[PDB]
RNA sequence: UGCAUCCGGUGAAGCCGCCGAGUGAUCGAGUGGUGGAGGGUGUGGGAGUGAGAAUGCAGGCAUGAGUAGCGAUUAGGCAAGU
RNA sequence: GGGGAUAAGCUCCGUGCGUCGAGAGGGAAACAGCCCAGAUCGCCGGCUAAGGCCCCUAAGCGUGUGCUAAGUGGAAAAGGAU
RNA sequence: GGAGGGGAGUGAAAGAGUACCUGAAACCGUGCGCUUACAAUCCGUCAGAGCCCUCGACGUGUCGUGGGGUGAUGGCGUGCCU
């Protein structure tokens, strides 16, 4: 019989990771693993095993190639001819968060559980946050050199 | 104390004193076995390569031999009127290791 | 000699019952329609049988890559230098050591990195 | 039209979950000497004295 | 453990599920507030569950001699019984076949001291 | 059906559970609760011998659902009585 | 290869062709017929084929050398272009 | 009001009361334990926490070659016969 993680005993940290001159695809595949928590040893796919991180200053984050104003987020309303059509300098512009936001939500398991695990990821505009009786841990994302 | 015993194509972490439930093996229930090694750990100090594994001794006694769970097979093909039915329960035997 | 055949297609009726209690609905009610979901939750149970064991082995996968990470090295690098080591311990055991004892995965990294020879790109 | 099939027993239940009678609150009157159970709706007539009460 | 008595009208004239409508306001009350509701709540089913509850307070206090203002229903339900058979004709000649339901009503009273 | 002949009102068959065993159809001188009169080891023998389907047959009960309808164009209210 | 227009998931032949039919498994999302490969049963063992190794999803966000600015990659021609 | 029913008695038995041996399954209830009101679907299987109850070594709950009931959540998953 292997190792399976009990409800309670599982346990969270926060981080905070700056998203200043980031880039998008990176920051959010560091993003997911974290908060999936498949750097932990404990992971387990039943349960999450992920970490509370908290993302700040999201409106400076970064994209490669002329995306600033050809990446096309899209959406629909939900009635005929109901097509929702946005830009990267939109979204920015009116809504930043929604940018990183998506992007995880993209990569979060698109069951429930990872509908879950969405929560326990916030991401703010400018650099301040309200959540500061959490003792965050500045968490740089790095590479294993090889 | 635990150690990883290489039996019946398999390994087990098992602790003195500890039961595990193992592949058949001819041998009479009450007797006594010994086995290779694969890894020892007492506290920090880790014994690992290949050589102490097969120079250190894992004994242990068997407790007695199992018959698995009635575990019912079911192959069927839809629209084409096969059916094919079979049970299965496979023998096990149950150690106690005693030390290392 | 009629036979009158009432025991016999009873005892059947009852035996599938039993076989499929706990189902949903008139699922566990009706023989008629238990028969279907007997024959075929039991070859979900024939394919599973060994589907699990694939599943099994790609989350002790997971699992140690998670820990050489944590240790800093990778799963691939790891499973490499230990072979290279010639160690015989497999990815069950690997598992359960690096949710249980950290310090003896740790050595066991240390191990395996050792035993990784000096230059990874060399053709030969 | 028709239905397509059985609606679950479960279905049917649960359509059926809000539809049942509900209890009021009773009130008496001190008339005649005598206290009746009449709803509020007659409780002036209970004071004077001729509501058919049983 | 508190005595119960019990007493039911059987192959009584009306359908499962009208009875079960009114029954299930007086479950788990006590006999006076059953009492109230019953009479005041306009329904043909009622009849015969008042009738019922009141041959069942008068079977504990006669047979077992328990005090009425001390009873609460313990448990109360309604069971379709045997069911009349009846043809009604419609229209194109076509029969069509008439299920004349019919219930029992069962309710046993409890005592539960204060 | 044949049999050495036995099982049983200290509870047969049947019904509903539980346990264990066989690779299967199952089995249990295996039992718990109802039932209150017959079953039958073994070895043969003979079969109206094994049901999910056939818009099958007969019976019972489902759902649409407490829904549609309550069968005209004349129509009632009230007093008092049972 | 014939027919069709070198169109059809078209039709008609040959294949000591292959497969499905009468074949479960993995890959191409899904997909019998395309690729890898033959399911006696069980094992919470190991090595591999095709295909893959940033996340959903297991595996290098690998090594070194070059190309691309087009999201080409991730649907297409005649032709045109410091 | 009767129908109907509960006592008392008959009887070995009235869960044998004339709708009367046995009373199964569909079917409809009561109660009990558990699940469920951010959840997209041949309704299970593989994992699987929690809660409920059960059992033995061991004190107030922890271990133990533990069980049954439930099943939060996730991997795979397109009924059957023709
Ligand atoms: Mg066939
Ligand atoms: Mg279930
Ligand atoms: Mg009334
Ligand atoms: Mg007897
Ligand atoms: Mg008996
Ligand atoms: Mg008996
Ligand atoms: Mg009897
Ligand atoms: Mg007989
Ligand atoms: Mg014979
Ligand atoms: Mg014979
Ligand atoms: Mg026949
Ligand atoms: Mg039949
Ligand atoms: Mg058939
Ligand atoms: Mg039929
Ligand atoms: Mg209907
Ligand atoms: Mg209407
Ligand atoms: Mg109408
Ligand atoms: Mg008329
Ligand atoms: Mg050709
Ligand atoms: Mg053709
Ligand atoms: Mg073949
Ligand atoms: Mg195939
Ligand atoms: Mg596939
Ligand atoms: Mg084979
Ligand atoms: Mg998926
Ligand atoms: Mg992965
Ligand atoms: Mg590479
Ligand atoms: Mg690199
Ligand atoms: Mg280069
Ligand atoms: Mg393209
Ligand atoms: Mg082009
Ligand atoms: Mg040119
Ligand atoms: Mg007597
Ligand atoms: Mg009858
Ligand atoms: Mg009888
Ligand atoms: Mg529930
Ligand atoms: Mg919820
Ligand atoms: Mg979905
Ligand atoms: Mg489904
Ligand atoms: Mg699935
Ligand atoms: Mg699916």
């Amino acid at each position: 019989p292997t190792y399976t993680p009990k409800a309670g005993d599982t346990t969270r940290s926060w981080y905070v990771i700056d998203a200043s001159d980031v880039v998008l695809g990176r920051l959010a595949s560091a993003a997911a693993t974290l908060l999936r928590g498949k750097h932990k040893p404990t992971f387990t796919p039943n349960v999450d095993g992920g970490d509370f991180v908290i993302v700040i200053n999201a409106d400076k984050i970064a994209v490669s190639g002329d995306k600033l104003t050809k990446k096309f987020a899209y959406r629909h309303s939900g009635y005929p001819g109901g097509l929702r059509k946005r830009t990267i300098g939109e979204l920015l512009e009116k809504h930043p968060t929604r940018v990183v936001e998506n992007a995880i939500i993209g990569m979060l398991p698109h069951n429930k559980l990872g509908r879950q695990i969405q929560k326990k990821l916030k991401v703010y505009a400018g650099p301040d946050h309200p959540h500061a009786a959490q003792q965050p841990i500045p968490f740089e994302i790095k590479q294993v050199a090889q | 104390t635990y150690a990883i015993v290489k039996t019946g194509g398999k390994q087990y972490k098992v602790a003195a004193g500890d039961v595990v439930k193992v592949e058949k093996l001819d041998s009479e229930p009450g007797a006594s076995v010994s086995l290779p090694v694969a890894l020892v750990v007492d506290g920090a100090n880790v014994t690992s390569k290949a050589d102490d594994l097969a120079k250190v001794a894992v004994t242990a006694e068997v407790l007695e031999h199992t018959k698995g769970p009635k575990i019912r097979i079911h192959k069927f093909k839809n629209k084409t009127g096969y059916h094919k039915r079979q049970g299965h329960r496979q023998q096990l035997t149950v150690l106690k290791v005693t030390g290392i | 000699a009629r036979v009158k055949r009432a025991l016999n297609a009873q005892k059947k009726r009852r035996t599938v019952l039993k076989a499929s209690k706990g189902y949903r609905g008139q699922r566990s009610r009706l023989y008629r329609k238990a028969k279907e979901q007997q024959l075929h939750s039991l070859t979900y149970a024939y394919r599973d049988r060994r589907a699990r064991k694939g599943e099994f082995r790609k989350l002790w996968i997971s699992r140690i890559n998670a820990a050489a990470r944590a240790n800093d090295i990778t799963y691939n690098r790891l499973i490499q230098g230990l072979k290279a080591a010639g160690v015989e311990v497999d990815r069950k055991n690997l598992a359960e050591l690096a949710v249980s004892d950290p310090a003896a995965f740790t050595a066991l990294v240390d191990v395996a990195r050792a035993a990784l020879p000096e230059d990874v790109n060399a053709p030969s | 039209a028709v239905p397509k099939r059985r609606m679950s027993r479960a279905n049917t239940r649960s359509r059926r979950a809000q539809w049942k009678a509900e209890a009021p609150g009773l009130v008496t009157v001190s008339v005649a000497g005598q206290q009746r159970k009449v709803p509020r709706r007659l409780l002036k007539a209970a004071r004077l004295g001729l509501v058919d009460l049983d | 453990e508190f005595p119960s008595a019990t007493a039911k009208a059987r192959y009584v004239r009306v359908s499962a599920t009208k009875a079960r409508r009114v029954i299930d306001l007086v479950r788990g009350k006590s006999v006076e507030e059953a009492l109230d509701i019953l009479r005041w709540a306009p329904q043909a089913a009622s009849e015969p569950v008042a009738k019922v509850i009141a041959s069942a307070a008068a079977n504990a206090q006669n047979n077992e001699g328990l005090d009425p203002s001390t009873l609460v229903v313990a448990t109360v339900y309604a069971d379709e019984g045997p069911t009349a058979k009846r043809i009604r004709p419609r229209a194109q000649g076509r029969a069509f076949r008439i299920r004349k339901r019919t219930s029992h009503i069962t309710v046993i009273v409890e005592s539960r001291p204060p």
